[PDB]
Parts: structure tokens; C-alpha cells; sequence
């Protein structure tokens, strides 16, 4: 008597940010023990990249205006903390915007770049009130996992930064709604195997079966100090 | 007496956390326990949190 393996059966796009993932066949009493573990890995450990610096030129502080702009800098650091954006190659990246005339500024007025792209070109920035009236900033972007707030970072290194880099804090996990299901699997031997359906809700940045992957991989290893003890 | 006298105005930002002071509007009140993470949340049957 050996257990049945399940498999990655199929994958259903319903939109660019929700998705849908289904493995089968499992045994009785494994649709609970694998649906909850990776519902716990999925919504705390997966990596993302984050905005972390801003630069803007004749500004001091967050607590400031600018003539011409009709938002206070807190509200566009505020909308800058809410960009998605996907790097390939590397680990850090500066990006660039240069703007003038009347009317809004968005994510599609960021400068091109190789390897870096916007999944959401529509997002809103600014807006810009005057004809006379310009920006220009010049914006961080890091990868890693977890919540970090600017407070914390700013006790990593002590060094000197020059009056004028403002900090936003960065929430890095890119997935933010996981639900799952377990059903009666149709397999024509038994009666006794079921199938489990996962239903995904993200800010793009990332694919769904790589999601999966990894959340397996980090779970295998976790059990390594268990299935070869002391 | 005084010669000059310079101010200064600091600004100080502050986020919720154990300790401080919560209420509604119809008397009820309590002190904040316990920041816990996302996922020991009770869940509805679609995954919204509470």
C-alpha cells in the first residue's frame, strides 16, 4: 500500500491579476493538510520588488508644497508606495520622471529602461495645475520579502545622506488574496481521491505556477530537519 | 533682560501600536493588545480576512 502523488494539472487566467491552479489526485485527508500550509507560505514569504527612496528637486521635506502641483508631497509618496513594477536582472534599480505642461502625471511618463517594466501604465501620480509648471524626480527601486518600515532601515546604516532623500516604507509581498477549495476528484479506479483548487488575487509582479513552486520548495526544505533527525 | 530668542518646530509621525487607547461611539472602550500577522487571521469562505 503506497499513496497517490498529485499533480499540477491545470492552470485558468481570468484576468491579469486572478488565477486559478488545481492539483490532483490526492488522498483522503490531504486536501486540508496541503490547502493550509500553502495558504500560510503563500501570504507571508513570497518576494516583490518596492519603491524605497524619492528624490525631488527643490524640496526639503515631506511636510512641504510645490507651486503648480496640487498635492501635497505626503499624498504623492503615498501614490508612489502603491506602483507595481516587475525588474528582470537585477537587484536594485533607479528609474527617472520629467514632466510638464497641464494635466496628470502617471506611470507611463517614467522613462523607458531595458529590463524594468510597468504593469499598470495608468496609475496616477500627480497633476500639474499651471502651464509654467514642471517635475522632475527620481525614484529607488528594490527587491526583497516582508514589511519593512522606513524607521528600521534608517538604523541599518548611520552614514550621512544629504537633506532632500525622503524614505517610504516598503511592503515587498506581491500576492494578496489566496482561497482554496477541496473537491471529489473523478478518477476511474476509486471513489476515495479528491482535488484541490486554489484561487489567486495578486498586483501582477509575479506568475502563479512560479508562486506555487516556490512554496513547495520552501516547505520541502523546512521538513529536512525532521525527515533526518538529530 | 533678553537679547534673541530663536524657536524651533520639530514634526514627529506615530503608528498605532500596543498600548494605545481604542473606542466607538457608543461607550465602548479598550486598549490595543496584540499587532499579529495576516495570515492568523479568522477568514471568510472567499479568504477576506477580518
Amino acid at each position: 500500500t503506497e499513496f497517490l502523488k498529485p499533480r499540477l494539472v491545470d492552470i485558468e487566467q481570468v484576468s491579469s491579476t486572478h488565477a486559478k491552479v488545481t492539483l490532483e489526485p490526492l488522498e483522503r485527508g490531504f486536501g486540508h493538510t496541503l490547502g493550509n500550509a500553502l495558504r500560510r507560505i503563500l501570504l507571508s514569504s513570497m518576494p516583490g520588488c518596492a519603491v524605497t527612496e524619492v528624490e525631488i528637486d527643490g524640496v526639503l521635506h515631506e511636510y512641504s508644497t510645490k507651486e503648480g502641483v496640487q498635492e501635497d508631497i505626503l499624498e504623492i509618496l503615498l501614490n508612489l508606495k502603491g506602483l507595481a513594477v516587475r525588474v528582470q536582472g537585477k537587484d536594485e534599480v533607479i528609474l527617472t520622471l520629467n514632466k510638464s505642461g497641464i494635466g496628470p502625471v502617471t506611470a507611463a511618463d517614467i522613462t523607458h529602461d531595458g529590463d524594468v517594466e510597468i504593469v499598470k501604465p495608468q496609475h496616477v501620480i500627480c497633476h500639474l495645475t499651471d502651464e509654467n509648471a514642471s517635475i522632475s524626480m527620481r525614484i529607488k527601486v528594490q527587491r526583497g520579502r516582508g514589511y519593512v518600515p522606513a524607521s528600521t532601515r534608517i538604523h541599518s546604516e548611520e552614514d550621512e545622506r544629504p537633506i532632500g532623500r525622503l524614505l517610504v516604507d516598503a511592503c515587498y509581498s506581491p500576492v494578496e488574496r489566496i482561497a482554496y477549495n477541496v473537491e471529489a476528484a473523478r478518477v476511474e479506479q476509486r471513489t476515495d481521491l479528491d482535488k484541490l483548487v486554489i484561487e489567486m488575487e495578486t498586483n501582477g509582479t509575479i506568475d502563479p505556477e512560479e508562486a506555487i513552486r516556490r512554496a513547495a520548495t520552501i516547505l520541502a526544505e523546512q521538513l529536512e530537519a525532521f525527515v533526518d533527525l538529530r | 533682560g533678553v537679547l534673541k530668542i530663536v524657536k524651533v518646530y520639530l514634526a514627529v509621525k506615530r503608528r498605532i501600536q500596543p498600548g494605545d487607547k481604542m473606542a466607538g461611539r457608543h461607550g465602548n472602550k479598550g486598549v490595543i493588545s496584540k499587532i499579529n500577522p495576516i495570515e492568523d487571521m479568522p477568514y471568510d469562505e472567499n479568504g477576506t480576512p477580518v
